[PDB]
């Protein structure tokens, strides 16, 4: 649910614009939470 | 990062701390799963 969820949104996400507009950069925020700053990282 | 979870898995639980021991190796480079790359990384 997290990685692979999130992987997959910012493919299906960044496919869109891809040929309707060039250098149209998509932005993503990861949010990221010592063990859990771990795992975070 | 596999290390991560079951290094870490190991220093939560105090179960695992009597019943397994976790070792772990960083294993390099091998000769066999060619020449070519081994000569050019022994020239590196």
């Amino acid at each position: 649910v997290l990685l692979w969820a999130v992987q997959r949104l910012i493919g299906g996400l960044s496919t869109i614009g891809a040929e309707r507009d060039i250098a149209s950069r998509l932005h993503v925020v990861l949010p990221g939470s010592d063990g859990a700053y771990g795992e975070a990282k | 990062s596999a290390l991560d979870a079951v290094v870490s898995r190991w220093h939560a639980e105090s179960s695992w701390a009597a019943r397994v021991s976790l070792a772990h190796a960083l294993i390099g480079w091998t000769r066999g799963t060619n020449d070519a790359i081994v000569a050019a990384v022994e020239e590196a």
